[PDB]
């Protein structure tokens, strides 16, 4: 019913849907847990000798400033053929390990090049990722990486013909962004739907006179592997009055595996809000943005500006034929890129909690009703009924670890009878009812 | 007013 490793901190949680096995990324530790929260394997991951001025492998002659450094886990994703682990040490290099046999190593390049620094090398920065596959069945890895001290989003080979080139990205398989410390992405999550991959994050809206941080959803084709179809849309949760997106989830349940509505928690720069964003409207507005920037020079039919090129790339919206939309739905070498909407996507809060910083969101369905499991910075887990007639107030609240923020990696078990809830010191298997 | 989630469909009801 609990897992509390004495003397270390938790960072990430992954669940193998085939197996039920849980995987924990911790400071200097990887644990494999059975669904019953029973320990099945441990793997030490640090400390090591490191500096952030230094490139792996770290050696005393080239890096005398090296020092004992802990290894907070930075990414932890289940792949078709392996478990993907990236730490925050050694420039965020990754490895792959056997599913169910966490202790044995499958793949790990012996001399990683500067194209294979995957995760964030600063534990105070986040890394988000998403496994997907190529048109040829190749397995790929989408990675969002916040600014530290490397492109903010990349598509990398998980099992390429040479194993040493693993986790590398091709020259066009990244989002080229210039003033990375000024934009200063903070990633929240990444998810797939249909033919697309999506990234939720925070960055500075340099288009705005105040240059304040702003939440965005962002979309790319899965086959593409080129970022030609990259398009960002700002989020407006009460017009952006709750500006800092913290966590989101799509409904997951025995009836609907993955829902069509994104439930996101936002925080004010204090109070929090829950805001729904229908995914067809998300796709509607990115479609408009792409369509306008391709064929009407970034403008609506009445001439109002609706789309532009972000990230200072030397690209422009154009006057391409309407046929380009059908001939190049995921873009091309010379279509305008990367694109953004001037028009936000709006949501009216379905909750407003005046003294709460939400940090985690899970949503499920019970006999047709939508329930939301919402964690906060204080280590509380709330339960809220989201259907018609709702109070907005939680019908239930439970302390997981006082003072210690609940982790985004809320996950249900295969039957949805339990929620796996995590703080910096403990992981619970919490029943959904009684 | 505030949106709610429609029972069974998960579709969002914008006004109650
Ligand atoms: C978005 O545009 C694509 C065109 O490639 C189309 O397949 C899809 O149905 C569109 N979705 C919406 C919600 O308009």
């Amino acid at each position: 019913t609990a897992f509390t490793p004495n003397g270390t901190y938790l960072q990430h949680l992954a669940r193998d849907p085939t197996s039920g096995t849980l995987y924990l990324g911790a400071t200097n530790f990887l644990f494999q847990l059975s669904p019953g929260l029973q320990l099945e394997a441990t793997v030490s991951t640090g400390p090591v000798l490191d500096s952030r001025d230094c490139l792996p492998p770290v050696m005393p002659d080239e890096c005398p400033q090296a020092q004992p450094t802990n290894n907070p886990n930075q990414l932890l994703l289940v792949s078709p053929g392996a478990l993907v682990v990236c730490g925050s040490v050694h420039q965020g290099v990754c490895e792959q390990r056997r599913l169910g046999q966490l202790e044995q190593l499958l793949l790990r390049p012996e001399r990683p090049g500067d194209t294979q620094y995957v995760a964030a090398n600063d534990p105070a920065v986040s890394t988000v990722g998403l496994v997907a596959q190529g048109l040829a069945g190749e397995p790929l890895l989408f990675v969002g990486r916040g600014y530290t001290s490397i492109p903010p989003i990349t598509t990398r080979a998980l099992w390429p013909p040479d194993p040493q080139a693993a986790f590398s990205y091709e020259e066009t398989a990244k989002l080229a962004v210039g003033r990375l410390s000024e934009y200063s992405h903070h990633f929240v999550s990444a998810f797939a739907r249909g033919a697309s991959a999506y990234f939720l994050f925070l960055r500075r809206d340099l288009q705005a006179q105040s240059r304040a941080f702003r939440a965005y959803v962002s979309r790319v084709c899965l086959r593409d592997q080129h970022y030609y179809s990259y398009v960002e849309l700002p989020l407006a949760c009460e017009g952006g009055r709750y500006g800092l997106i913290q966590a989101a989830a799509v409904a997951t349940s025995r009836e609907v595996a993955h829902g069509e509505v994104l439930f996101a928690a936002f925080s004010s720069a204090g109070a929090s809000a829950l805001c729904a964003f229908p995914l067809d409207e998300v796709d509607r507005l990115a479609n408009r943005t792409r369509d306008a920037c391709y064929t009407r020079e970034g403008r609506a039919e009445d001439g109002t500006e609706v789309a532009y090129i972000e990230y200072d790339v030397n690209s422009d919206c154009a006057q391409l034929p309407v046929d380009t939309l059908d001939a190049y739905p995921c873009g091309s070498d010379h279509t305008p890129s990367p694109m953004a909407s001037r028009v936000p996507l709006e949501a009216t809060p379905i909750l407003e909690w005046p003294g709460i910083q939400l940090t985690a969101v899970a949503v499920t369905m019970e006999d047709g009703h939508t329930i939301a499991f919402l964690g906060d910075s204080q280590g509380q887990l709330h339960r809220v009924y989201l259907g018609p007639g709702s109070d907005g107030h939680p019908y239930s609240t439970q302390s997981i670890q006082q003072g210690s923020a609940v982790s985004r990696d809320l996950t249900f078990d295969g039957t949805f009878e339990h929620l796996y809830v995590m703080t910096q010191s403990t992981l619970l298997k919490v029943p959904v009812a009684s | 007013x505030r949106p709610r989630v429609a029972r069974w469909t998960g579709q969002i009801i914008y006004c109650s």
